[PDB]
């Protein structure tokens, strides 16, 4: 069972390419996991010079295999249940009134490192909008994260819709569609229906000259 | 969106013993899902013999008993190859070299053995006259 591999504290590594709109650019990570809290902090760099787009909208994208499952439902934790080998993780996020991006992530172990793989590809979005614009509020909301089986893929499919505060006060909405599928051919946990409860917090270093994004998560499931 | 990923290995040679040679291992297909790569050895009448592994992310190398302190793994991400750096060849040495290829994620101690790799190349020959 994967859940033996959480136990303590794992570290990580997380590395993208983006492209919005024909803007290129690469970010990695490093941070740790506890999912014996739930808890997840990582630091993120723009290695490429400036971020195209806003950091909270890169947020969900930089694993939820540290999501603190209670016990009564560990039958139910698919994340862990697919680790050493790993899940494929996509999404499609539609943000309200402009473009769209498109992931396709691979989040496994090698070693003693939880490894989280991203492309990212976004189109369509507005020049004066929200995002290209760099009108987001740098911070972050909680949500639920609703998780339900896909017992064909023999994965599941989670979708959420992510508040991001606007600097005028408005809210720009970023509908969050997932599936998941495992790597290996080892069989795992295929949950009822449930979700996580997630908060996050971000912050920055200020010995940091690069533009970067401290991350801090909460995750916790719920609904049985 | 196939998974199927393809190893080419060159660069093995006739060559002396006291010699060094570097082999090198071309992979093609889909290698955005790599997380480790090896070199095997095989000999005939013998088992196929773990020679060093490397993880894909950050680089950290594993050495066969028998060739530690002779033989270095490293592997390019932008070219997707990985290499083997052989020093001080020895008639033993002699063998096919394979190159194999994980995209499973692992623990550590599954990348010696034969059966954790997805891969496989066709081998180059390597042959250490004394
Ligand atoms: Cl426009
Ligand atoms: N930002
Ligand atoms: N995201
Ligand atoms: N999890
Ligand atoms: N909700
Ligand atoms: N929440
Ligand atoms: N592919």
């Amino acid at each position: 069972k994967g859940e033996e591999l959480f136990t303590g504290v794992v570290p990580i590594l997380v590395e993208l390419d983006g492209d919005v709109n024909g803007h290129k650019f690469s970010v990695s990570g490093e941070g740790e996991g506890d999912a014996t809290y739930g808890k997840l902090t990582l630091k993120f760099i723009c290695t490429t010079g400036k971020l195209p787009v806003p950091w909270p909208t890169l947020v969900t994208t930089f694993v939820q295999c540290f999501a603190r499952y209670p016990d009564h439902m560990k039958q139910h934790d698919f994340f862990k249940s697919a680790m050493p080998e790993g899940y494929v993780q996509e999404r499609t996020i539609f943000f309200k009134d402009d473009g769209n991006y498109k992931t396709r992530a691979e989040v496994k172990f090698e070693g003693d490192t939880l490894v989280n793989r991203i492309e990212l590809k976004g189109i369509d979005f507005k020049e004066d909008g929200n995002i290209l614009g760099h009108k987001l509020e740098y911070n972050y909301n909680s949500h639920n994260v609703y998780i339900m089986a896909d017992k064909q893929k023999n994965g599941i499919k989670v979708n959420f819709k992510i508040r991001h505060n606007i600097e005028d006060g408005s809210v720009q909405l970023a509908d969050h569609y997932q599936q998941n599928t495992p790597i290996g051919d080892g069989p795992v946990l295929l949950p009822d229906n449930h979700y996580l409860s997630t908060q996050s917090a971000l912050s920055k270093d200020p010995n940091e000259k690069r533009d970067h994004m401290v991350l801090l998560e909460f995750v916790t499931a719920a609904g049985i | 969106s196939m998974a199927q990923v393809q190893l080419v290995e060159s660069g093995g040679r006739l060559v002396q013993a006291g010699d060094s040679l570097r082999l090198s291992c071309a992979a093609s297909g889909r290698t955005f899902s790599t997380s480790a790569m090896a070199w095997f050895r095989q000999a005939p009448g013998r088992e196929r013999e773990f020679v060093a592994a490397i993880t894909w992310t950050v680089g950290n190398t594993i050495l066969g008993d028998s060739v530690k302190g002779r033989f270095t793994i490293s592997r390019d991400r932008a070219k997707n190859t990985v290499d083997l750096q052989m020093d001080n060849l020895e008639p033993e040495d002699t063998a096919v070299y394979y190159c194999s290829a994980r995209s499973r994620g692992y623990v550590l101690s599954v990348l010696r053995s034969v059966d954790s790799y997805d891969y496989w190349g066709q081998g180059t020959q390597v042959t250490v006259s004394g």
